[PDB]
């Protein structure tokens, strides 16, 4: 039996970071990223395309929250445009 | 020796410059490469990334002086089918890495030009293997869709164990579907149900 | 300065081949610079090649005109045939609409079945993508 | 070290190509199909399968032009105007082309095959049929494709 | 910056800068939709540089060797 | 003066070897699209489930790589069709990537419906003014 | 006067790359023509719009859970009777509608659809009753 | 570093916007809905779906103005005055708008969609109906919304 | 019972090197060569004639892949021409 | 190089250099079909020089002694 999701995706579906995190600055797009324990979590409303995520939730207003491994670039779709986001950490 | 370290100065600068030129030369053809390496509409019905099949026709092995083995075709399943969330782009496979090297007479100048072309064609061989890897992986998925038509492989058999409302009172998940792959895509050896590619 | 040697010298300058061959005379026109891309829309910015080729074949007002279209190895054989046929056919309508009488002309499309170079190399396949214009 | 030029230069290729077109041996250059077209007046005697002695100089820059390219199969084919019959004519043009390919692999080609054949005015490049070997139809043609 | 329309009035977050006629073309925050399409990093689009190594080669966190940056 | 006809731009080594990979993936591709279309014949089109309309006969040109519903909402908005989804969208996005120039809106929606094969479906009801997208059952 | 296109294939390699691009994405399209099974709208077996003036009212619902309870209150918001035929199973038929404005018969169409094959909906509008049927 | 300007400047936006309004191409600027309205005299020939050659310069600062904004869907729609029928008219205006959007994605837009359509004087901005393409009703309009 | 081939000839029938290799530069012909473990593997479409190979495959388009011992010169036929290829490593 | 036709336009890989009239006779890459027929190596056309030896003779990797290079 697999785990359900991570329940900390509920927290990063809100804007609040996970407890005991490190902030990651995100350039070139509306996203926020935190790194809890060798995994980053991204609050966005863009659609992450290239590096692949391990878990996802989505709020009422189309904000998504993604659990993924630490990759220094994120590729999203914005509105059909392929777009790049850059994270330090 | 100073001539040798002049060549070694020229090598990494030529590599990083050639890496730069082919990075925005890739980005100039960005929508074209999404058309070429369209992994997105190659995935299966339950967003399963298809496996990479390798075809080798007309194979000999000379085992020793006494014995060879020929076979006519060889199909190999490499890096088997699995649940992908978002499909691979070409940019994981093709993008070479740009760092900007900030580390700096006549023999220095001629061997930094021969270091510069050594860095250029060594970056070209890195790009050649990157194109080679994406052509392996993508044409392996194409070779699946040939053999899935041509009945030489199984499709993956998923199982969706639906669950209702799930958990204790501190945590509920409402429509709780667990999806597994039970049967992997897998070459059949019972060969009488195979197909053959006859067209007009 | 209004004659044959002048207009063939500047068709060399705007990179269209001509061959004199007995009675057979053939223009080789690159589709890559005289057509917008993978389309039968003529590359409208390159009009002085088109005016200069029709200015050249006012000089032969009784010859029947073979026009034929060529591609390279990409695509399906149907796509090769219909794209070469469409480009040869619209160059045929260009000569008809710039004033050659329609039973002198013959449009036909080959999906690189004559193949004046190999398609295995880049510059050779660039030479394979063409329109031949033959007349007598 | 690996070689830059393969015993040839592009300046010499176009120098021989202008000089052959000035002496009237017309070099067509389509893609990588190369054609050199030789009138049979400029090589042989009339209605004969026999070279003139001065025409081996014409064959000298033909063969030194054929030094310059990497080539797989040269085909040499000859045809003239009508003299007695098409059977005598095709025997003439077969002997004609096989004599000039015997001299061309006496000389230097790096071709692997020379195919060689003759036809009986079956492919004539003009409708004007003046005479024998002074006709511009009466010609040999050496066509090949330059490899890579 | 926001030149010749007027001076820059506000700096609208989740947007570009706001000139005192219209919306400018100069990006206000880091998190606007700036058209990045060419990154500059070691082992980008594989995983990042696994920082614990001290050797000749540069290993990614997805265990690839960044031979273009070693 | 001697000249071959196509004197194009200077290419480089990257798009040389990208092109000669791209044609081998193009005809391996062509070979099995031939294989699948002969081993099962396509009996039906999708013009019976997306039929054309006057005011669906506007044209568009589109490059796109995002998810499906924002695009088809934009198509139906400029078609003056009310857009409706049926089925909840999956957590993985169904991603289309339309790169075409000058197609009619009906054949764009058919290209969308094809590229989202077995993940979604586009239906158009033209006696009403309804463009629907239905997601899949899984 | 004129300009060529900006990212045009004006280069002898990039023309080969882009004619490969048009042939690959075309070859995608007949891939999708062969494996895209649809069903014709003659045999779509989903609910239509039952076009009753009570069922063309103007609602809003945000919900995930079991089908019988929305259909109950979509009936008593439509002033329609609600019947159930069949047996609800141990795992309930689950469904989510999260729309802040779409029409009532149109909720009914989506909940027939997202039910699918575990259950289906009929509306009889002369009698003004919706029914949920199991299998 | 991240980029400050996205290949555009606001001084150049209002410089093209004054220059287009001086040449009579009227730029309306409402919210982020941008409208540029082009009389069909200033581009085409009369009752034709064909550009004049000089009018691609007018399309040059139309396209270089459309460089400057981040945009998702441009819609281009054309309509003229009555010539034969509304069916011939709507075929004319559909071909009209699809020709100018073919040139606009030949040129540089960073739009993801150009929707393009034509109407049969169904939306005319004045009641004064002087003639053919010299009417101020006879126009194409390019409307979009500037994204963020 | 002999082994079948090497299955890594499937990889060097594509252009991709074997995992954990050393590149060998090839002069004077269209071939690529890698050295895995005291054996080189050559992707070519030429025909290797003199030094003898241990295993071979061929793809759909006539590309061959050869397993052979390390010899510093390869002799091929190109198009009936006997040709030499030279490898360093 | 590509002399007197024009200057060298491109450098076509799997080929020679491409002049801006025609295809040149100067080889672009290392992997073109350059007519090597005379190699220059110790123990060529047997196996290569077995590099681990430090003695008088030069032994090939096919265990022949290269007496022409010892």
């Amino acid at each position: 039996i697999p785990p359900s999701a991570n329940d900390l995706l509920l927290h990063v579906l809100e804007g609040v970071p996970p407890p005991g995190s490190r902030r990651l600055v995100v350039s070139g797009g509306d996203a926020r990223a935190w790194l809890s324990n060798e995994k980053m979590y991204v609050r966005t409303n863009l659609t992450i395309l290239s590096p692949g995520w391990l878990a996802s939730m989505t709020s009422a207003d189309g904000t998504h929250a993604y659990e993924m491994q630490k990759s220094p670039v994120l590729l999203v779709s914005w509105h059909g445009k392929v777009m790049q986001l850059k994270v330090e950490g | 020796a100073l001539k040798e370290t002049a060549l070694s100065v020229g090598a990494q600068a030529g590599l990083a410059w050639r890496a730069k030129i082919i990075d925005e030369q890739l980005n100039k053809q960005a929508r074209n490469l999404d058309a070429i390496y369209d992994f997105n509409s190659l995935v299966l019905e339950h967003n399963i990334l298809p496996p990479v099949l390798l075809e080798g026709r007309n194979t000999l092995n000379l085992a020793d002086a006494q014995s060879i083995r020929i076979s006519d075709r060889t199909y190999k399943v490499a890096k088997q089918a699995h649940f992908i969330t978002t499909p691979p782009t070409w940019r994981q496979y093709l993008w070479m890495d740009y760092v900007k090297p900030e580390a700096p007479k006549e023999i220095w100048c001629i061997y930094t030009e021969r270091g510069w072309k050594n860095g250029i064609d060594q970056a070209n061989t890195i790009l050649e293997e990157n194109i080679a890897r994406i052509k392996e992986d993508f044409g392996g998925m194409i070779l699946y869709r040939k053999l899935l038509a041509m009945n030489m492989v199984s499709p993956p058999y998923v199982s969706h164990t639906d669950l209702g409302v799930t958990g204790d009172g501190s945590e509920i998940h409402i429509d709780d579907r667990v999806l597994r792959i039970t049967a992997l895509p897998e070459l059949n050896v019972n060969s009488a149900e195979w197909r053959a590619a006859v067209a007009k | 300065r209004d004659s044959k040697r002048k207009i063939i010298r500047d068709l060399q300058k705007q990179d269209i081949q001509y061959v004199e061959y007995g009675d057979t005379r053939t223009l080789i026109i690159p589709t890559d610079k005289y057509f917008m891309f993978s389309s039968p829309r003529l590359n409208e910015i390159c009009y002085p090649g088109l005016n200069n080729v029709i200015r050249l074949l006012n000089f032969y007002p009784q010859s029947t005109i073979y026009v034929a279209g060529f591609t390279d190895n990409v695509g399906s054989r149907s796509h090769k045939r219909k794209l070469s046929q469409a480009q040869a056919e619209t160059m045929m309508t260009f000569l008809w609409a710039n004033g050659i009488a329609a039973k002198r002309l013959k449009a036909e499309g080959y999906g690189d079945k004559n193949a004046i170079s190999d398609n295995a190399i880049i510059h050779g396949s660039a030479q394979n993508r063409r329109i031949e214009i033959q007349w007598f | 070290l690996p070689c830059r030029v393969d015993g040839a230069c592009d300046a010499t290729i176009i120098k021989m190509m202008t000089d052959l077109n000035k002496k009237g041996i017309k070099v067509a250059s389509v893609g990588q199909n190369y054609l050199i077209s030789i009138p049979a007046s400029a090589l042989f005697a009339d209605q004969s399968p026999r070279l003139n002695w001065a025409s081996y100089s014409l064959l000298n820059e033909i063969a030194a032009f054929l030094k310059q390219f990497r080539k797989i199969a040269i085909t040499v084919t000859s045809y003239s105007s009508k003299y007695v019959s098409v059977k005598r004519e095709r025997a003439l043009t077969l002997a004609r082309s096989r004599v000039v390919s015997e001299y061309l692999w006496s000389q230097g080609v790096d071709s692997r095959i020379i195919f060689t054949q003759g036809l009986g005015s079956d492919k004539p490049i003009t409708s004007y049929t003046l005479g024998g070997d002074r006709s511009p139809n009466a010609r040999v043609e050496i066509t090949f494709r330059r490899a890579v | 910056a926001a030149a010749a329309a007027a001076a820059a009035a506000a700096a609208a977050a989740a947007a570009a800068a706001a000139a005192a006629a219209a919306a400018a073309a100069a990006a206000a925050a880091a998190a606007a939709a700036a058209a990045a399409a060419a990154a500059a990093a070691a082992a980008a689009a594989a995983a990042a540089a696994a920082a614990a190594a001290a050797a000749a080669a540069a290993a990614a966190a997805a265990a690839a060797a960044a031979a273009a940056a070693a | 003066k001697f000249k071959k006809p196509p004197i194009n731009n200077p290419s480089d080594d990257a798009t040389i070897k990208l092109a000669e990979a791209a044609v081998s993936v193009s005809d391996s591709m062509l070979e099995m699209a031939k294989v699948e279309k002969v081993i099962t014949p396509p009996s039906k089109d999708n013009t019976l489930t997306i039929p054309n309309a006057y005011n669906l006969q506007a044209r568009a040109s589109v490059d796109w790589s995002g998810p499906i519903e924002e695009l088809t909402a934009r198509i139906a908005k400029a078609a003056h069709f009310r857009f409706r989804v049926l089925g909840k969208s999956p957590s993985v996005p169904v991603l289309i990537s339309i790169s075409t120039k000058d197609e009619s809106l009906a054949e764009i929606l058919r290209d969308i419906d094809y590229q989202a094969g077995k993940k979604a479906s586009i239906h158009v009801y033209p006696n009403s003014q309804v463009v629907e997208l239905r997601y899949a059952k899984i």
